[PDB]
């Protein structure tokens, strides 16, 4: 019942927006394909496309539906559905193709590097296809290094977001550099005046890495199973103050992860203006306190694609 | 069709005296 051999690509262009891919500028990555659909096409056939295995359509959210190929009208030409495991697209089409030939489609689908697949800044061939026809292109992945000033190093990222409860999850990376960090303290906060909501209840674990352990380039841990988890020990070591977290790790020489999921409030223009913020600070030589910073922010790609018949008589 | 960015703020905070 796969159509793909019916199935004419015209057009089919990977872009990233250079072949580098900043995936923590939150660089996307365009696959712009067209193609025509023969008349041999019935109702309940399936044509696919499939994205690169090394990519995800959404970075933060597993609501990465494909989007359905529409007419001009809005009549459905075909409903697609993804399989994650397989990275690739199924389009069933409707009885457009029944009731119409000679039937012109585009589609433009954006996908981000998927944090799981590549843990580390490297080079890739990127494979994406259209209906078995295969392109590529290379490119390279850069992650972010985090911010220094003396001691006091820090990064972060966001990593799952979840628009029906209203949350967002930040990883941040205290002492990646496992430097010798004299009374550090780690703030969190809505930011930079406030677009979440920190507070007592906002779930914070902490987990200490042994200075053999090496973290993710991602920023973004999948498993927490090897991470000596110590939130506990920062009981008695949390201050809350107007959508701002304290974290007193007193004297450290040891990197720790933290895990922010925290509630965040609605925009009523209906967009994801959300961001949010963490800084070290450590005591320097001279008895200063120096902080480093960091903020993240949500970015949005969305496909798109339409098709057109003519009307059979 | 979500992802996110990063950005960095360092400051410095000594004593005005």
């Amino acid at each position: 019942n796969n159509v793909n051999d019916l199935i004419t690509v015209t057009k089919q262009t990977i872009k990233v927006g250079d072949n580098v891919a900043a995936a923590h500028d939150g660089k996307d990555i365009e696959y712009d394909t067209e193609f025509t659909i023969d008349n041999k096409v019935k109702k309940g056939d399936t044509m696919t496309i499939n994205y690169d295995k090394n990519v995800i359509p959404s970075d933060l959210t597993d609501k990465n539906d494909p989007i359905d190929i529409t007419d001009p009208s809005g009549e459905v030409i075909a409903k697609g559905t993804f399989d994650k495991a397989t990275k690739q697209i199924t389009y069933t089409f409707t009885d457009y193709v029944d009731k119409y030939e000679d039937i012109k489609a585009r589609l433009t689908l954006y996908s981000y590097i998927d944090k799981q697949a590549v843990p580390n800044e490297t080079s890739l061939n990127l494979t994406f296809a259209t209906a078995g026809k295969e392109t590529s292109q290379n490119v390279s992945v850069d992650y972010q290094d985090p911010m220094v000033h003396g001691d006091s190093n820090i990064q972060s990222i966001f990593t799952k977001l979840d628009e029906n409860k209203q949350t967002i999850e930040q990883q941040i990376y205290v002492n990646p550099l496992k430097k010798t960090a004299t009374n550090t303290k780690v703030d969190i906060a809505g930011s930079g005046n406030g677009s979440t909501i920190i507070d007592q209840n906002t779930e914070m674990k902490v987990y200490k890495v042994n200075p053999n352990q090496q973290l993710p380039q991602s920023n973004r841990i999948y498993d927490f199973s090897q991470y000596e988890d110590v939130t506990s020990q920062f009981d008695n070591k949390k201050s809350f103050s107007n959508n701002v977290a304290t974290l007193d790790f007193g004297d450290i020489n040891s990197a720790y992860i933290i895990k922010v999921v925290s509630k965040y409030t609605p925009t009523s223009d209906g967009e994801l203006d959300i961001a949010q913020g963490t800084s070290m600070r450590t005591t320097d030589k001279y008895g200063y306190y120096n902080y480093a910073g960091y903020s993240n922010f949500i970015v949005t790609s969305n496909d798109t694609g339409g098709g057109d018949g003519t009307v059979k008589p | 069709r979500l992802s996110s960015r990063s950005h960095t703020l360092r400051t410095t905070c000594w004593d005005g005296k």
